[PDB]
RNA sequence: UUGUAAUUGGAAUGAGUACAAUGUAAAUACCUUAACGAGGAACAAUUGGAGGGCAAGUCUGGUGCCAGCAGCCG
């Protein structure tokens, strides 16, 4: 589990760049800050600040990807089969 | 959520359901716990238990029914404590925004048995249904009648002068010929050996104590700080006298209160249906301000049609609901804010509209039709989004192409 | 891991908390009124023939509940009860469906 | 000659110097100026000592037409031969050939710097940082710890320098003690030199040397002369007196059987005071 | 598993007591009422002492470091005081060093005439 | 450029 | 409609508090009976500065100049340059910006120009070492005041750059119920267009007063000469007593006039520092208004600060009354349990303020 | 003689609905079975991976008309 601190590539000009898909996340177990991938910018819209994100093993150096946000699958949101509860 | 409890009711006998599963439902509600929600824990809100108009009927006849009324609403407070002083800005859903003319607490009309037992126990030391519709210095500062100079002399010039008042140089010099009386503040720098040990222990604590001064997880560490601060709040309030306590914290949640509002529309009093709830919600300073709201908005998945720029659309921000004309935009690879004609079919887009401002991260939904006549059969939730920014101006721009041959 | 979540501050007072708001929401004719009457009888042993607006009742030694029947035909209500409802009882007609 | 090329270590050096905006910096071995431009950025003014006129000319060219041009001053000469201006902080990546003398000069400046960041060879830095009882504890350690306190900032690698040298490097911080302890430099150095010929032998063995006895006897005779008491001045007149003085002081101080390498500041200070009591002055 | 940490040691105090006894017998090498009765201060002291000795939290990491640092600091302060006293008594006994021969000469062991003239001139100046 | 993103302003009737 | 105030009293505070609260205010009868009625030039310049760092704010100054209508907008900040009239030094305008800087949509980057010191307003060193640390205690991690050029009165010519990188939602809750143990005394003795001797005599002057003390005394000598030294000769000192334990600072400062003795000023400022520490419990008198205001705009929790019975003077009372008028918050004071001193604990409930201007 | 059909013909059939019977302590279900139950047989099979192409569209770089990124936005 982790906390979304800031979306680093949100200002990037090139759409769907690798930078655009990187999000800084604070690991809640130890408080260590790490970076994670989101499948795509369309999925990046769902992720906003201060939400629960479940991370899984995967721009070298980024080794995590988001699989659930706020307790809901990112894929489920991206296929539009669920709505993120706030 | 997957695995959610779902109760099953078979039939109705004597206008009542079978007792067996009603017990199951009742027990489930009894043992239930509630998560802390962001909006609920940052605003004070109240559901009106009863509604009463205090307007003198003499005024109603002389000026006529059209005169604005004064109304009293009673109910249990929720969320953050409501400030005791009058003048607080609140919004009633479907009515508008008003100012608290008066506020006072009343005895609880439906005391819980545990509460009544304590009061009865207090009496020694010296109903289940409620359905009405169905010279201390501190005082001296806050008595404005006494001038501050008069205050000071009793219990013993301006901030433009940053340097604080000092006595004359010579008398100050005579006062500080010796460094005594302040030695305690400064660090010091066969039986006496133990005496030496104690001072050095105190110095060591003073020099490095903090670096030394554990919970397993970072989460528990965050919770501990919150709990510790909450504990401090309780201790200060428990030392605190009940009347002065109400003056500082205000009216805490669970207090049954009377709120009186002036200048309410008369239609609210005349067109009152007890079925429709009356919801009062406090407003933060930003909620009062009006301006341009920048938000990320997307067409709802189950809405049949895409939305259009400059199309009326009813928003639900915070306590308030209102109709505006939003403009849907695109970042153009984060270069310029280009106006769109319609919302993306299956993706978010930046939406700009004018209305009451709200703090960022305030979610909202959108609806195009609220009247029953035009409901039809389609889904009425049209758009969903999150407010991204608040501003008084914005620079949307459209592509204009000049043609020649 | 599933234990850990974002820290937030719970502002519920430590003593004499307010009754929880229970919103009975459903399409017209599902049985919102009868459900409220059934529960009210169980916790209080008395039957309310007619119910309007909030009704506060004792449910335990130190627990209270306020029941509000949302107008099924009004969307505007559904928005603001949803804003203040601590618990929502979604009445669903099994025969008809969602 | 060797030149650093890692920017991060230079940034760390300038940062941990903690240059206040009203400080003047004595920056030895300016090099290409990588350190100098940053130090000019956050300093009142910088005084630089360059051995190579060409290299200082390159520095002037680099800083010319810049806002920090007026702040910089360059001195051309030998760091030791030059007489230096007042300075608050000393930051150097000078060749280690002048490493040991440099420190003492900073210690013996009329107004010593409050803080200096110095780069040295690893072994030399450890010997500076060595504590009593350590293997590398030596005369340098005791002397500098009398006149200052030395701490370790970084270990700087071989690869950072080009062409790579044959030894590692390190960066340390020196803080000269204000007020200076009121002990003669000469007496302290003399005692330590007599005691540190073989630091892992007994101090009595150190004093057993014939040359040490001769020097101590001559110094005792000189001290008697200064006190106006007459003295014979023959070679072996006071040998039997100085030897028994030494034995008595060594026995009473209980330092006779303690190795020099395992003796701290206070043990040496006690020995010095006792020797002054009995009348022997070392240097 | 015998002495493993338990979720609530207070709930099973008596159990833990047995363990201590077992330890006291197992590690001794290294160290070297009728309830069924018709009718039923020192016992309160027994309760207090047994429960206190049974439960004493093991001192923590930060407590360890605090103890070591307190010891080092306080010894350092004592050393500073002793140094100050010795240095004062040194200022009591002080002279110049120009005439005294430095210990730097310890290695030489033999001398030229030039210094001998210098020494001869020096001792003449002294008288 | 000062006036591009302004909505208030000083109204001095002195 | 408008909260009404009387006179020029607490003009900067009332404006600043209006900004933080977002409540419109009215100030009337400003120097009505004076021969030259209405606002002074520097007060108008201060309003201009407020307009520059805000957006949506509307300000009216009356035809006679004796009445002000102020409607706050949002704090937006940005990069700007402000020319400070000679009537006041730079510290006059910098001080209110410290209140508003952490709570902006963009970082504050303001270049102030004018006289850099005076007898009545916060100096450069007062801000750098005396107030900004209190902000750092409140959560403002990054804040800097760079002195590009010193300008002494009367011709001034000094330039300073204020940069506040830290943008925070609201100040942290204070819990300081003890008397900080101050570990060392530091200070800065500065001079312009004059010989270095004055600074040394000054540091010598302060040292005599403080020599009897049991802590270190090290005063920096910052002599300014040349192009960056301003247009006028001047010299002043700021002495700061620092408590490394909890990062608290107590400071006193003043500047010298032509013909005054450098030693005497050093002695006077040293004595004034001994006064402030005698009167202070957790913060100095000159730092208290900043401390109180930030607590009021903290989260909705009870913050505790220890204050001495000396700090409760006229200025303290009016500050609380103005706060109550705008924010409706009441500061509660309780006695400490100790008998050695007669300090009191000021307990303030925050209003739950949050910096909504910043983008997320 | 290959590929494609919201083309077209009448035959078969169970998911489901349901008389009855069987089953069962009583029931549900299974096996049976009158009678209904198919052309988009809308009685609307999924989960992953790979590769295109399109503009008066957008961004970036430059030995012209190009290349990269990418393109739910013209
Ligand atoms: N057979 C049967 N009838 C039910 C059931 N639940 C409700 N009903 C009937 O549905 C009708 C409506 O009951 P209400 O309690 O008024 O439902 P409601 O939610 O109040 O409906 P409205 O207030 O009109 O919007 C009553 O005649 C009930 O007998 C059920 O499970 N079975
Ligand atoms: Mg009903």
């Amino acid at each position: 589990k982790g906390i979304v601190l800031e979306k680093l590539g949100i200002e990037s000009k090139q759409p769907n760049s690798a930078i655009r898909k990187c999000v800084r996340v604070q690991l809640i177990k130890n408080g260590k800050k790490v970076t994670a991938f989101v499948p795509n910018d369309g999925c990046l819209n769902f992720v906003d600040e201060n939400d629960e994100v479940l991370l899984a093993g995967f721009i070298p150096g980024v080794r995590f990807k988001v699989v659930k946000v706020s307790g809901v699958s990112l894929l489920a949101l991206w296929k539009e089969k669920k709505e993120k509860p706030r | 959520y997957q695995g959610a409890k779902l109760f099953y009711l078979s039939g109705v006998i004597n206008g009542r359901y079978p007792d067996r599963e009603i017990l199951n439902l009742s027990r489930f509600i009894s043992v239930m716990k509630f998560r802390p929600l962001k909006w609920r824990n940052e605003h004070p809100y109240m559901l009106a238990d009863r509604f009463t108009d205090l307007t003198h009927p003499e005024l109603i006849e002389t000026q006529g029914l059209q005169i604005d009324r004064k109304v009293a609403i009673y109910g249990y407070l929720h969320g953050t404590p409501l400030p005791s002083a009058p003048g607080t800005r609140v919004h009633i859903a479907g009515v508008g925004d008003f100012s608290v003319a008066q506020i006072e607490k009343l005895p609880d009309p439906c005391p819980t048995p545990f509460y009544q037992q304590k009061l009865d126990d207090f009496e020694r030391e010296k109903k289940l249904i409620y359905a009405p519709m169905s010279w201390n210095i501190g005082k001296l500062i806050y008595m404005d009648n006494i001038s501050p100079e008069e205050c000071i002399r009793r219990w013993r010039v301006d901030l433009e002068k940053f340097v604080p008042y000092f006595d004359t140089f010579e008398k100050l010099a005579k006062k500080w010929k010796s460094v005594d009386a302040i030695k305690e503040r400064f660090l010091g720098a066969r039986e006496m050996n133990a005496a030496k040990k104690e001072k050095l222990r105190a110095q060591f604590e003073i020099e490095e104590g903090e670096n030394f001064k554990e919970y397993d997880t970072w989460y528990e560490l965050q919770k501990a700080k919150i709990s510790k601060q909450l504990e401090i709040n309780n201790i200060e309030y428990q030392e605190m006298t009940p009347e002065q306590r109400q003056r500082i914290e205000g009216f805490k949640a669970g207090s049954y209160v009377r709120i009186v509002f002036e200048k309410v529309p008369m239609e609210f009093v005349k067109n009152f249906n007890p079925k429709f709830p009356i919801v009062m919600g406090g407003l933060l300073p930003t909620e009062i301000k009006f301006g341009i709201v920048k938000a990320r908005l997307r067409r709802h998945r189950w809405h049949k049609k895409i939305l259009k720029t400059n199309d009326p659309l009813v928003l639900s921000l915070g306590w308030r609901r209102f109709q505006t004309l939003p403009i849907y935009t695109t970042t153009d690879s984060r270069t310029r804010t280009r106006m769109l004609k319609y919302t993306p079919e299956h993706t978010y887009c930046n939406a700009a509209f004018y209305g009451p401002l709200c703090s960022p991260n305030t979610p909202f939904c959108g609806v195009q039709i609220v009247a029953n006549s035009d409901t039809g059969n389609g889904f009425r939730i049209a758009a969903t989004g999150i407010v991204e920014e608040i501003d008084v101006n914005i620079e949307i721009v459209k592509k204009l192409k000049l043609v020649g041959f | 891991e599933r234990k850990l979540h974002v820290p937030m501050v719970d502002r519920t007072p430590e003593d004499d908390p307010p009754p929880f708001i229970v919103a009975v929401v459903g399409p017209p004719g599902t049985g919102k009124t009868t459900l409220i009457r059934s529960l009210v009888r169980r916790m209080t042993k008395s039957t309310l023939n007619d119910i309007q607006g909030p009704i506060t009742v004792v449910s335990g030694k130190h627990r209270r509940l306020t029941f509000l029947e949302c107008p099924a035909d009004d969307l505007n209500a559904m928005i603001d009860i949803a804003k203040i409802a601590d618990l929502v009882l979604l009445l669903i007609d099994g025969n008809f469906g969602f | 000659q060797h030149i650093l090329k890692n920017p991060l270590v230079a940034q760390g050096i300038v940062d941990k110097a903690q240059i206040r905006p009203s400080d003047v910096v004595l920056e030895v071995g300016p090099g290409t100026g990588n350190l100098t431009v940053r130090i000019l950025e956050q300093a009142k003014n910088v005084v630089a000592v360059e051995m190579d006129p060409r290299m200082a000319a390159e520095l002037t060219k680099r800083v010319r037409g810049t806002p920090v041009e007026k702040k910089l001053e360059i001195m051309l000469g030998d760091f030791m031969k030059t007489e230096l201006p007042y300075f608050d902080i000393c930051i150097s990546n000078t060749p280690y050939q002048i490493s040991s003398p440099l420190v003492f000069k900073l210690i013996n400046q009329p107004r010593p710097p409050r803080v200096s960041i110095l780069m040295f060879q690893r072994e030399f830095a450890l010997r500076l940082l060595a504590r009593p009882g350590d293997s590398l504890y030596c005369r340098l350690s005791a002397n500098v710890q009398m006149w200052a306190n030395v701490t370790h900032i970084m270990k700087v690698g071989k690869n950072n320098f080009r062409p790579p040298p044959q030894v590692e490097s390190s960066v340390v911080r020196l803080e000269i003690k204000n007020p200076r302890p009121q002990v003669d430099y000469n007496e302290w150095d003399g005692l330590l030199r007599i005691v540190f010929v073989r630091k892992n032998r007994t101090i009595s063995a150190g004093f057993k040397s014939t040359t040490v006895m001769d020097i101590l006897e001559k110094n005792y005779k000189t001290f008697l002369a200064m006190n106006n008491e007459m003295v014979d001045d023959t070679k072996g007149s006071m040998h039997d007196v100085v030897k028994e003085k030494i034995d008595t002081v060594l026995k009473e101080t209980d330092l006779g059987d303690k190795r020099a390498g395992k003796c701290d500041q206070n043990d040496f200070l006690r020995l010095l005071y006792a020797f002054h009591q009995v009348g022997i002055h070392f240097s | 598993g015998t002495y493993r940490k338990r979720f609530n040691e207070k709930a099973r105090s008596g159990h833990m007591a047995k363990l201590k006894e077992l330890k006291r017998i197992r590690n001794k090498q290294f160290t070297r009422p009728n309830a069924n009765a018709e009718i039923l201060e020192e016992e309160k002291k027994m309760k207090k002492r047994k429960l206190q000795e049974l439960f004493t939290p093991k001192e923590s990491k930060v407590s360890r470091l605090k103890k070591k640092r307190l010891d080092k600091f306080i010894e350092h302060q004592l050393k500073r005081e002793e140094r100050k006293t010795i240095i004062g008594k040194l200022q009591d006994y002080k002279i110049d060093t120009s005439l005294l021969t430095s210990s730097k000469r310890l290695g030489e062991g033999r001398q030229t005439k030039k210094e001998e003239f210098k020494e001869a001139l020096s001792l003449e100046r002294q008288g | 450029k000062m006036m591009k993103n302004k909505r208030g302003g000083v109204i001095d009737k002195r | 409609k408008y909260t009404t105030f009387q006179g020029s009293q607490n003009f900067r505070l009332r404006i600043v508090l209006a900004t933080l609260s977002g409540k419109p205010i009215k100030i009337e009868k400003i120097r009505s009976g004076d021969l030259n009625p209405g606002l002074k030039d520097y007060e108008v310049s201060f309003l201009r500065l407020i307009e520059s760092v805000t957006n949506g704010s509307v300000i009216e100054i009356s035809y006679t100049g004796t009445t002000v209508i102020y409607r706050p907008g949002i704090i937006v900040g940005g990069a700007s340059t402000h020319i400070c009239p000679s009537s006041k030094p730079v510290g006059y305008f910098v001080e209110p910006m410290l209140y508003l800087a952490p709570f902006s949509k963009k970082k504050f980057s303001i270049l102030f120009k004018g006289i850099t010191a005076s007898h009545n307003d916060a100096g450069i060193e007062a801000i750098k070492w005396g107030l900004m640390p209190v902000m750092e205690k409140f959560g403002v991690r990054e804040c800097a005041l760079h002195t590009l050029k010193r300008g002494s009165p009367p011709l001034g010519g000094g330039e300073v750059h204020l940069v506040v990188d830290s943008l925070i939602a609201q100040p942290i809750t204070m819990h300081e119920i003890d008397r900080p143990i101050i570990s060392s005394i530091t200070g800065v003795a500065y001079s312009t267009r004059v010989s270095p001797s004055l600074v040394n005599r000054m540091i010598d002057g302060a040292k005599k007063v403080l020599k009897n003390l049991q802590c270190e005394v090290n005063i920096t000598a910052d002599v300014w000469r040349g192009e960056n030294s301003g247009k006028s000769p001047g010299w002043g000192i700021t002495l700061v007593a620092q408590s490394k334990q909890k990062g608290w600072s107590y400071f006193a400062e003043d500047i010298g006039d032509a013909g005054s003795i450098p030693e005497e000023l050093g002695e006077k400022v040293a004595c004034q520092l001994l006064e402030e520490i005698s009167k202070s419990a957790a913060v100095g008198r000159n730092q208290l208004p900043l401390a109180i205001v930030y607590m009021v705009i903290g989260k909705e929790d009870i913050g505790r600060l220890r204050i001495n019975k000396e700090q409760i003077d006229e200025r303290f009372i009016i500050l609380l009354r103005d706060i109550k008028k705008i924010f409706n918050t009441e500061v509660f004071l309780k006695p400490v349990d100790e008998a050695d001193n007669e300090d009191m604990i000021a307990t303030i409930k925050g209003i739950g303020f949050t910096n909504t201007s910043k983008k997320i």
